[PDB]
């Protein structure tokens, strides 16, 4: 069975270096080109570079030319990319890729540029009132800002609220930290009776936070 | 280097139904070399046609690449619901080897008009130095969708962020989020914050306001 197993991804600041690795297995190693394949989050495709099955010829995006080398060692049946001079914008999930018309593909390796360090998040609720009442339902929610790396986890009411929970995708802000918010619809008349308490988990700097969501006048 | 544009750039569309994805070349594409690939949430993508016109092992007779030189297209004769997902097109002739930007075929469903709700900072918030105004649009379909945030009925640009969800799994709806950001000290310079929204689904734009302080 053809496996790719690529290895070597994780934190790293701009201007540093690291080195991904991809240990191939279940063919001739030798007689396949091999790529490496980026997407940044919610993204695209990229291609960065490209190598024949002998490492006689080596091929590079315009993007990342001059910082990136591809390799190969045919005796160990792996796939290098040394980054050198990384940038904030190379942060992606990078796969290893076989052949010409990728039929076999890695499970890819996150590398996450960034001059920021672990931080925990800031909460901020978002309460009802009648500013966020739509006939009977109210809307309310939290802002969790301010953390990195990501992912934060926010459930509300330990889990057992999950009917119309909407989390939204974290953004990079120009901190270098990320944002979010996660909402929930509920029936207007549950204010006041029912709690609220969303709880936000922030594994990479041991971090968790509860914010009661109190309605507002 | 040879540009892919894919195209549409949303195909909105329901099970059983043919989709009909574009990909179109700046240049000649040598030897036919276009790969197409399905790439669903989570996933690495997977190849689905090589060639143009081949077939990947273990891909389903319901998928079908053509065309040649400068237009391809991939045709899913009758769409089944493991189908919806991105799909993207690239050139192998020749380096640097590109992709198309994507094209994701989406889940058709009924119009649904958005429920609209306005979150003024919060004290906790304010204490921090930023205001930020949220505008939440809920469980709307399709996904155009227009914003437009008012400060003292003065038309904003520049100054504000959306973030949207996937497609809800249950109702096949998007919700967004509209954050207008300023700085406290610009907050309390201005007294209405208002969120007016367009969208298919309501029959004139809705506001949603509030006076700071208030
Ligand atoms: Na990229
Ligand atoms: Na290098
Ligand atoms: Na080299
Ligand atoms: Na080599
Ligand atoms: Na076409």
């Amino acid at each position: 069975e053809v496996q790719l197993l690529e290895s070597g991804g994780g934190l790293v600041q701009p201007g540093g270096s690291l080195r991904l690795s991809c240990a191939a297995s279940g063919f001739t190693f030798s007689s396949y080109a091999m790529s490496w394949v980026r997407q940044a989050p919610g993204k695209g495709l990229e291609w960065v570079s490209a190598i024949s099955g002998s490492g006689g010829s080596t091929y590079y995006a315009d993007s990342v030319k001059g910082r990136f080398t591809i390799s190969r060692d045919n005796s160990k049946n792996t796939l290098y990319l040394q980054m050198n001079s990384l940038r904030a914008e190379d942060t992606a999930v990078y796969y290893c890729a076989k052949g010409s018309g990728f039929d076999y593909w890695g499970q890819g390796t996150l590398v996450t540029v960034s001059s920021a360090s672990t931080k925990g998040p800031s909460v901020f609720p978002l309460a009802p009132s009648s500013k966020s009442t739509s006939g009977g339902t109210a809307a309310l929610g939290c802002l969790v800002e301010d953390y990195f790396p990501e992912p934060v986890t926010v459930s509300w009411n330990s889990g057992a609220l999950t009917s119309g929970v909407h989390t939204f995708p974290a953004v990079l802000q120009s901190s270098g930290l990320y944002s979010l918010s996660s909402v929930v619809t509920v029936p207007s008349s549950s204010l006041g009776t029912q709690t609220y308490i969303c709880n936000v988990n922030h594994k990479p700097s041991n971090t968790k936070v509860d914010e009661k969501v109190e309605p507002k006048s | 280097e040879i540009v892919l544009t894919q195209s549409p750039g949303t195909l909105s569309l329901s099970p059983g139904e043919r989709a009909t994805l574009s990909c179109r070349a700046s240049q000649s594409v040598s030897s036919s070399y276009l790969a197409w690939y399905q790439q669903k949430p989570g996933q690495a993508p997977r190849l689905l046609i090589y060639g143009a016109s081949s077939r990947a092992t273990g891909i389903p007779d319901r998928f079908s690449g053509s065309g040649s030189g400068t237009d391809f297209t991939l045709t899913i004769s009758r769409l089944e619901p493991e189908d919806f997902a991105v799909y993207y097109c690239q050139q192998y002739g020749s380096s640097p080897l590109t992709f198309g930007q994507g094209t994701k075929v989406e889940i058709k469903r009924t119009v649904a008009a958005p429920s609209v709700f306005i979150f003024p900072p919060s004290d906790k918030k304010l204490k921090s130095g930023t205001a930020s105004v949220v505008c939440l649009l809920n469980n709307f379909y399709p996904r155009e969708a227009k914003v437009q945030w008012k400060v003292d009925n003065a038309l904003q640009s520049g100054n504000s962020q959306e973030s949207v969800t996937e497609q809800d799994s249950k109702d096949s709806t998007y919700s967004l989020s509209s954050t207008l950001t300023l700085s406290k000290a610009d907050y309390e310079k201005h007294k209405v914050y208002a969120c007016e929204v367009t969208h298919q689904g309501l029959s004139s734009p809705v506001t949603k306001s509030f006076n700071r302080g208030e």
